[PDB]
């Protein structure tokens, strides 16, 4: 039960738009912070 | 979106598994929000720890934080759980160059000259900034929306090269003779490498390959190439300077790029950026 969007014409239209037509990364996905490994793992 | 912009798996609709890695699946994904689609690699948290990887996965992040290229496989951001630690990737629509050499049986001088100067300029660029980056082979490539080689990240999960592996792996090819003997490797591993590419590219199969594991042993250490008549001089030339035993007299990158065969059948032309 793939959903309609990631399958067949409507994934290779959004595709060749999201190549085109690219957005903004840096407003969709912000600065990539240091990863703090305390906070993430254990030990 | 202010300054915040401090995402949850919540954020994202799943669209269907695009593969297995070590650590963890790959899912097509995309933000409910924007309807932007990536490709969310999902790792497991106590595998990362298993493998002692918690600085190399560090690292990671603050080069892909601090360097960008349109030949190597962008993250966007990371997220982490309780149990999992999420890595927003650049979807490669065109997926694995290995799978589609495969289905290609060969790639055409166009395709396979654009692939060597994009690779060429990703490992300049890698060296200036001076960074690791993931060793250069069909497996390790993906593919862009028009066919652009996408080196998979700056190699964090790459494990230290066996001899014993690569043999049984079949990836023998892709070790000169300094790494295949006891001595000492540098950044002119790359060159050889790139070498191997163009040849397993054009052919179909790499240079060295035989049914025997120490002929192919012989072959490399002999680097005895040999090429189908068939075979365009001007790549024969490329891969014979490329592939040398002496690494200091290895086709630089900067030659690579400026390589006539390169020039007269390299179609690259960078993605749409925004700004």
């Amino acid at each position: 039960p793939i959903p309609t969007w990631a399958r067949g014409t409507p994934l290779s239209q959004a595709i060749i738009h999201q190549y085109y037509h690219p957005p903004n990364l840096l407003e969709l996905f912000g600065t990539i912070l240091p990863l703090d490994l305390e906070d993430i793992f254990k030990k | 979106s202010p300054a915040m912009r401090r995402l949850t798996v919540d954020d994202f609709e799943i669209g269907r598994p695009l593969g297995k890695g070590k650590f963890g699946n790959v899912y097509l994904a995309r933000l409910k929000e924007s309807h932007f689609i990536v490709a969310l690699k999902v790792l497991f948290k106590s595998q990362i720890e298993k493998e002692g990887l918690e600085h190399q996965l560090r690292r990671e992040i603050e080069i892909q934080a601090h360097l960008q290229h349109p030949n190597i496989l962008r993250l966007y951001n990371y997220f982490h759980d309780a149990r999992r630690v999420y890595l927003i990737l650049e979807y490669a629509p065109r997926g694995e160059l290995y799978k589609e050499l495969q289905k290609s049986e060969k790639l055409d001088e166009q395709r396979t000259a654009t692939i060597i100067e994009e690779l060429a300029d990703a490992l300049t660029y890698c060296h200036d900034k001076k960074v690791i980056h993931r060793d250069i082979k069909p497996e390790n490539l993906l593919l862009g929306f028009r066919g652009e080689v996408k080196i998979a990240d700056f190699g964090w999960s790459v494990h230290t090269p066996s001899l014993a592996a690569a043999t049984m792996c079949g990836t023998l090819d892709y070790l000169p003779p300094e790494m295949i003997e006891g001595r000492t490797y540098d950044e002119k591993v790359d060159l050889w490498c790139i070498g191997v590419l163009c040849y397993e590219l054009l052919v179909g199969y790499p240079p060295f390959e035989s049914a025997s594991h120490s002929e192919t042993y012989r072959r490399i250490l002999k680097v005895d190439v040999r090429f189908p008549l068939s075979m365009p001089l001007g790549a024969r030339d490329l891969i014979s300077r490329l592939l040398r035993y002496q690494p200091l007299e290895r086709l630089p990158l900067a030659q690579i790029l400026k390589h006539p065969w390169v020039q007269a059948h390299s179609r690259r032309v960078l993605p749409p950026c925004a700004q």
